[PDB]
């Protein structure tokens, strides 16, 4: 649940804890983030209230 | 080594198991993760009701950053589920979300059990049948129900 990454269940580092790419609040790890954004096949935008990304 | 796809799958799973599966069941296809058989009861609401309806599941090595091929084993009369079982539910394609878990998804499919979206269609024969002659429609429906699913 709390301290884990919600798409590849990971333990959230002190770095990761406190990232917030989404002014909506979901916290995803900094590789889940970057795969997003990347992938050309991917959207590139928040899990949640999909917001994109800047 | 230990694929992300894998974990994901594997905590989702354990959710399903602590919480109650209500009116779906849902479970992997004897040991491999990535194949899984559901099956979920019809919706009161809907002309699917009294029928017990079993799907196949697929899941991607990239989960849950791609859909998971999810399609129908029951022979249903859907507007938007064709005769191989595929659906064409938005959430699975275009619409889909790496926070959306299996369950939300299953969710989605009795959702679309009982309000179907002929303007977008899958079957347009179907459709153009939901649109002119709903209670043939409805009557078929459950015809097919009563007939597979039963
Ligand atoms: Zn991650
Ligand atoms: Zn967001």
């Amino acid at each position: 649940m709390e301290d884990y990454c919600p798409l590849c269940i990971e333990p959230m580092d002190i770095t990761d804890k406190n990232f917030f790419p989404c002014p909506c609040g979901y916290q995803i790890c900094q590789f889940c983030y970057n795969n997003i954004r990347q992938n050309p096949e991917l959207n590139g935008r928040c899990p949640a209230c999909r917001r994109k990304y800047d | 080594t230990g694929m992300s796809s894998s974990k994901r799958i594997a905590k989702e799973l354990s959710d399903l198991e602590r919480d109650p599966p209500t009116s779906c069941s849902a479970g992997p296809v004897g040991d491999d993760l990535y194949h899984w058989q559901a099956s979920i009861m019809g919706p009161a609401d809907s002309p699917y009701a009294g029928g017990v309806f079993f799907l196949s599941i697929h899941f991607p090595t990239d989960y849950p950053f791609k859909p998971p091929k999810i399609s129908f084993t029951t022979k249903i009369y859907h507007p938007n589920i064709n005769a191989n079982g595929n659906i064409c539910l938005d959430i699975l394609k275009d619409q889909w979300s790496p926070a959306l878990t299996l369950s939300k998804v299953l969710l989605s499919i009795c959702s679309l059990l009982t309000d179907a979206n002929p303007d977008d269609p899958l079957v347009p024969e179907i459709a153009h049948i939901y649109k002119t002659d709903r209670p043939k429609y409805e009557a078929t429906a459950r015809e097919w129900t009563k007939k597979y699913a039963v």
